[PDB]
RNA sequence: UCUCUGUUCACGGGAUUGAUUGGCAUUAGCGGCGAUGAAGGACGUGCAGGAGGACGAUAUGCGUUGUUGUUGUGACGGUGUCUGAAUUGUGUGCGGUGUGCACGGGGACCCCUUGGACUUAAGCAUAUCAGUAAAGGGAGGAGAAGAAACCAAAUGGG
RNA sequence: GAAGUGUGAAAAGGAGGAUGAUGAGAAAUGAAAGUGAAUGGAGUGAAUGGGGGAUGUUCCCGCCCGUCUUGAAACACGGACCAAGGAGACGACGGCAGGAUUGUUUUCCGAGAGGGGAGGAUGCUGCGGUCGGACCCGAAAGAUGGUGAGCUAUGUGUGU
RNA sequence: AAAUGGAAGGGAUUGAAUUGCAUUCCGAUGCCUGCGGGGGAGUAUCUGAGUAAGGGGGCGGUAUCGUUCUGCUGAAGGUCCUGCGUGAGCGGGGGUGGAGGGGCGAUAUGUGCAGAUCUUGGUAGCAGUAACAAGGAAAUGAUUUGCGCUGGACGAGG
RNA sequence: CGCGGAAGUGUUUUGUGCAAGGGCCGUAAGGGAAGUCGGCAAGAUUGAUGUGUAACUUCGGGAGAAGGAUUGGCUCUAGC
RNA sequence: AAAUGCCUCGUCAUGUAAUUAGUGACGCGCAUGAAUGGAGCAACGAGAUUCCCACUGUCCCUACGGCCUGUCUUGUGAACC
RNA sequence: CCAACAGGGAACGUGAGCUGGGUUUAGACCGUCGUGAGACAGGUUAGUUUUACCCUACUGUGUGGACUGUGCAGCAGAUC
């Protein structure tokens, strides 16, 4: 099927999981996964369960035209930094305040399924699921699925789905 | 109201299955098939160039004419029993 | 983080290269349907079956003969529901109440009837396209034609 | 009145994931448009280009192509993006040019009555001319032969 | 004396916007001078813009006949890097791929694309936007309670 | 018929609580068509029973002309 | 001076504070007129016009309130250009 | 009535702002003209007003304390 784009060095410490042609919106699922890397595997499962209860939000950064504003999104702001010696010259970099977020909740169930498979694959190799770190997440586009809808004056237009593929790799950083 | 609303009145059927050709084109008030022309003894002249190759010799089974063609390659010898009488 | 732009890996789509039990052309033979019920149509047939193909109540096949031991097959003969010219009819010959023949299918090429307009004339009416297309009737492996009430003006041909 | 051909020499085998097995090979090849992940550089200037220099920029020059037109950057028309397909070829008859083979070539004037000696032929390639669907795509119409009163209009039989 | 705030090109300038001068200087792809390339010319040389249009010399696709080579010790195609040519284009190297591919002379052509509101197929931005759905409840729900108004038969059509 | 009820039949159980601007409606001091091409739109009259009814007129009509009055609940009387 | 009159907002009277409107009267009428039918309105008209009473958010000049949308969430998820 | 009731420009400012009275294809009447089909800048009556969710402009809003200085931009009272 679909191949991994990550090269796993030291394959005794890694774990993998996949889903091909998942029946979930590609754009919403790609936003929900954009803060998962470098988290602990058990802290990313609790973070996605608070998104379903609506106590933490998902930051909307790329596919976000006309999204709602909320106070929970200010936790992902980028601070003002100093960039010394671009090419020998020091410069200054303003920050960004986030302000846009949402609570998808069907993308969050799909990502919890993939994270549970990685947790049961670590048991067979006998390593501690409290020591896993997420080192790789990728959400891609899958082929379209066709449908239809009725418009005024006896017309028909397309009415389609946009699914996706999901991969993940986890590692022990000893 | 000559559009959508006029379509809800179209529940009468004028035709039935023709007993010569098998299409839904035997008009009952006219007593006439619009495809093959039944009950005229001859079949109707086709209405288009393609219509000639949809129903002709060879588009069905040819149950007898195939047999006769195998018999004319061997001089039409018949049943070997009856050959004494002939 | 976002926007633009290098690099590497993974997608998305089906171009390109190479194949082909298919198509297309020219040439040589043949041109083999029907009241002894055709072509076409409807419905059926396998122990376990829908499509297609095959087959007809002798139904997913029977007999004879060749080759086989196989899911077996070739060449020839028999059977063929209900329909359809579809006729237990209509017309007509020979007889004197018996017994024949015609009808439908196909029509590229052939014989007879009927018969356009687009188009060209830088316009358009005679003219042209053209006695051609379309329509109808009648035949065959071809058909039609054919043995001078001819051609001519030589030392005549046939 | 369509669209749709390909696992392999062998099924030796797969089809949620992971761990694996078989095979020469995971399995026809797999471009562009467009996208995801990681990592390097730059930016708050529409972008892109040429000269001259350089591991991005700093100086100079530079309005969007095709087309009709006296005249287009145009408040003239076509063009969101990529692949593949897509338009002066063929026949007949004549002329000329270049080339090949051979050369012992010629029925004249005039309406007629009458009068009376003066190098071509057969192929091959190209260009100009005419008729052919005639460089490619495009009318409003005309004619021949057939289909319809299940919508709707009028008459008539029989019901509500 | 005119209708958005505005123009000796601008900031400015009392001569840096007037007049008269030249003994200095700057400034083209034009001129002179040394090399290189093309085309003419009677061979010591002379001469290069160009739409419509016409002529000469070259590059490339697919095949035929005719000659001459290469591939499982890894061909074509495809991708990245690199050499040669004024150019059309032609070579080599490393991955991928798993079966064929070329040079030279004459000959046959359905012989080269950015456009035609071109044809067919695939794909972006717009945009997770417009539009639509989320029907009163009781941890449970064959029990309790709240709301809406068509309900039951024959024909056509299925 | 309208305005309300039966019978039979249909129906769910973790979206928000309501800015501007829309669609369909309600109430308004004092004035009373000054609005507008134009009383468009809205407001107004409305059932029944006594009373009272003009010009004109094809003598049939006009006519419910116009204009004025009465109306609930309770307890009784009179007629057939 | 009419759904027929160019000149033309004809001239006189009447309705208003004010009348290119309406009605009455006048007539050399660009170009009225007799089944091309002329004159004429009882009854009838979702026909075209002008005025009176009544009534009012039409307006002076706007205010406040209701329900459904919009604003905010989850799911499904186009098009024009 | 008034202090006074000046004159003009902005795609003869302004229809994805409205309205649709003029103009206003297809129905109809009258007058004049034409043998006729029909004609008239002659009169009369009846006659569909589509789509923003994109870029910019403009209005607010967001872009991370407390007390203040000083530059820039806006600018209001008029008449009896
Ligand atoms: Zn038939």
């Amino acid at each position: 099927g679909i191949k991994y784009s990550y090269e796993i060095h030291d394959p005794s410490k890694a774990v993998k999981a996949k889903i091909d042609n998942a029946k979930v919106s590609f754009k919403k699922t790609r936003e929900a996964s954009c803060t998962l890397r470098r988290r602990k595997v058990l802290d990313a499962i609790q973070y996605l369960k608070n998104v379903i209860a609506k106590t933490e939000c998902v930051p909307f950064r790329r596919y976000n035209r006309g999204c709602g504003q909320t106070h929970q999104a200010r936790k992902f702001s980028i601070p003002r930094r100093e960039i010394v010696k671009a090419n020998g010259e020091k410069k200054i970099k303003k920050g960004h305040v986030q302000t846009r977020g949402r609570w998808p909740k069907k993308s969050a169930e799909f990502l919890i399924s993939v994270l549970e498979n990685i947790k049961e694959n670590a048991e067979t190799k006998g390593l501690d699921p409290k020591d896993l770190v997420i080192t790789h997440v990728q959400v891609s586009k899958a082929p379209k699925i066709f449908g239809r809808t009725f418009r005024a004056h006896g017309r028909v237009n397309p009415f389609n789905k946009s699914p996706c593929h999901i991969q993940m790799v986890a590692e022990v950083l000893g | 109201s000559k559009g959508t609303a006029s379509f809800g009145k179209k529940n009468k059927r004028n035709t039935e299955m023709c007993r010569r050709c098998g299409r839904q084109s035997y008009h009952k008030q006219k007593n006439s098939c619009s495809s093959c022309g039944y009950p005229n003894p001859k079949m109707r002249n086709p209405g288009s160039i393609k219509a000639r190759r949809r129903r002709t010799i060879g588009t069905g089974r040819m149950r007898y004419m195939k047999r006769e063609l195998r018999a004319a390659k061997n001089g039409h010898k018949g049943d070997p029993i009856l050959r004494t009488l002939w």
